[PDB]
């Protein structure tokens, strides 16, 4: 009776984590929270959301610098739907979506019921749910700005040649699985050694070929598949894919953290459990004025505060900023171009 | 009860205003401008100022003086280095007309560490030892866990 759409937002609106749902129920809404995803937001906003359904409704969430909520809902039958509202204390509709806040300390959520962080699988399902959630602006520190070093980007296309095939990768709201990820790591011309894209793909993007291979071995809708490949064939896809695998963009954050990050390393070790080190997740997004957005997390293992002993979660490291139209994918270029913002979110059982 | 908590950055003075305001710890950051929240403890509800203690940011505490009732000043018992540097803040903090007469918290925290300064060297380190006219209680403390805070209220409390 309800769009997915209509269902979501009211799920975000009543408590995501209100304590009432069938398991079946929560299940089924972590599924729905999946396809929301952040997308470039005016100067006058927290930041905004944006979700394309297999039922043919859509989702677009907007939040004013001053926690304002504006909800815009189409249904299966061209319905228009406006909501005006606030977050407060009891939804905390501001949590539940994939945005950056100005807090004195990093934001703690709480997981779902049957969330663990007990092996890689689990993590990447952590960082699912963590990904859509709200983050804790980290100030800017030459310091520990992962740009402001002096290796700026080194490590990128060995970070994107690695991540890439096991990472969650949305364009435009278009599932990228592993096979096409693996595909559009040999599209840059990447699963090599440690060599850069070709002068090809840099200016030009992939090849309409490549494009069409990937979009066409992706999950979702066909007119979005065709966002994709457009999308692919620009030098600024190149660059927003690279870098949003970097693996420094998460500095500030284990600069704040490290020791229990220590310790959650540590803490696994003596228990022969093998799970990774990070789990990576990105969306990244062209609106139809061609701009492009770039929302990328690093889920690490960390340990809860002293006063918690023997708990484990996840800090959730976010870096968003737009690829300007005209920055390919060439170090000097994303260093002078490229303005990350950078946040983090701990998330516990 | 209004209270002022003052200190060098990186001292634990947020964390210990949300290990107090929360309950449970959490992961502070740099605070910039300023943070204040309410505390209901023993039926005293006091109301604490947190002031970013970064060395650019100091001067500005003064403008906070005026109402002031106990200082709380945090101390990062580990860092010897600033010992110095923070022994000396304290005296030009009281000294400022605003805080002639006012109860004096002293929080030993960051106890936890491995080379953590004891209470009483932290008295002695200070300058506190030859000095009175003045309430002045040193109170070991960890803000992560919530060790010698919720005593260091006490101290509040009973002492005023
Ligand atoms: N080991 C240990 N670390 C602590 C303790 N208390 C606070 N810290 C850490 O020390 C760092 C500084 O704590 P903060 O409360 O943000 O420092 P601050 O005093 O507010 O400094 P500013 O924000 O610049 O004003 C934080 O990362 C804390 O987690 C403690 O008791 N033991
Ligand atoms: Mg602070």
């Amino acid at each position: 009776e309800m769009s997915c759409a209509e269902k979501l937002f009211k799920v975000l609106s009543f408590g995501l984590w209100n304590p009432t749902y069938s398991r079946s129920e929560r299940q089924s809404f972590q599924e729905l929270l999946t396809v929301l995803e952040p997308v470039y937001p005016l100067p006058n906003e927290l930041g905004r959301v944006s979700a394309r359904f297999s039922d043919g409704s859509s989702l677009r969430i907007s939040v004013t610098n001053s926690e304002l909520v504006e909800a815009e809902i189409r249904t299966a039958n061209n319905e228009k739907i406006t909501v005006l509202l606030e977050s407060n204390e009891q939804n905390r509709l501001l949590q539940s979506l994939p945005i950056d806040r100005h807090m004195p300390y990093i934001q703690v959520h709480r997981a779902l019921s049957e969330m663990d962080l007990t092996d890689t699988t689990s993590m990447r399902n952590l960082l699912g749910f963590t990904s859509k959630l709200s983050t804790t602006l980290i100030p800017h520190n030459a310091q520990t700005d992962p740009l402001s070093g002096p290796t700026p980007f080194s490590s990128i296309f060995m970070d994107t040649c690695r991540g890439l095939g096991n990472a969650k990768l949305s364009l435009n709201g278009v599932d990228i699985p592993a096979n096409a990820q693996k595909l559009l790591r040999d599209a840059l011309g990447l699963k090599d050694t440690h060599s850069s894209p070709t002068r090809n793909v840099i200016d030009h993007g992939i090849s309409r070929h490549d494009a069409e291979q990937i979009a066409r071995e992706s999950s979702g809708s066909d007119k979005q598949k065709a966002e994709v490949v457009e999308f692919l064939c620009h030098p600024e896809a190149a660059t927003a894919i690279c870098s949003a695998f970097y693996q420094s963009f998460n500095v500030p954050a284990l600069t704040l953290t490290h020791e229990r990050i220590s310790k959650a390393s540590e803490y696994n070790a003596e228990r022969s459990l093998d799970t990774p080190n990070a789990c990576i997740n990105i969306s990244i997004s062209q609106s139809s004025d061609g701009n492009i957005y770039v929302t990328s997390h690093t889920g690490v293992l960390i340990m809860a505060p002293e006063d918690r002993p023997n708990e484990m979660g996840m800090l959730t490291n976010r870096t968003s900023y737009e690829v300007p139209q005209g920055v390919k994918c060439i170090i000097d270029e994303m260093v002078s171009a490229l303005q990350p913002r950078y946040a983090a979110s701990e998330t516990y059982l | 009860m209004r209270i002022l908590m003052l200190g060098l950055d990186a001292a634990g003075k947020t964390t210990i205003l949300y290990k107090l305001k929360l309950g449970q710890s959490v992961t502070t950051i740099p605070t910039v401008g300023f943070n204040v929240e309410t505390v209901t403890y023993k039926n005293v509800k006091f109301n604490v100022w947190d002031v970013g203690g970064q060395d650019k940011i100091r001067p500005l505490w003064r403008h906070y003086y005026t109402g002031t009732q106990g200082l709380i000043f945090v101390v990062d018992c580990a860092d010897r280095d600033r010992i110095d540097e923070a022994r000396q803040e304290l005296h030009r903090i009281i000294n400022d007309r605003e805080m002639r007469d006012a109860i004096i918290l002293i929080f030993a925290n960051k106890q936890d560490l491995p080379d953590a300064m004891k209470p009483h060297e932290i008295q002695e380190k200070l300058g506190l030892t030859r000095i009175r006219d003045r309430n002045w209680y040193v109170q070991p403390s960890c803000a992560t866990s919530g060790d010698g805070l919720y005593e260091g209220l006490t101290w509040l409390t009973s002492n005023y």
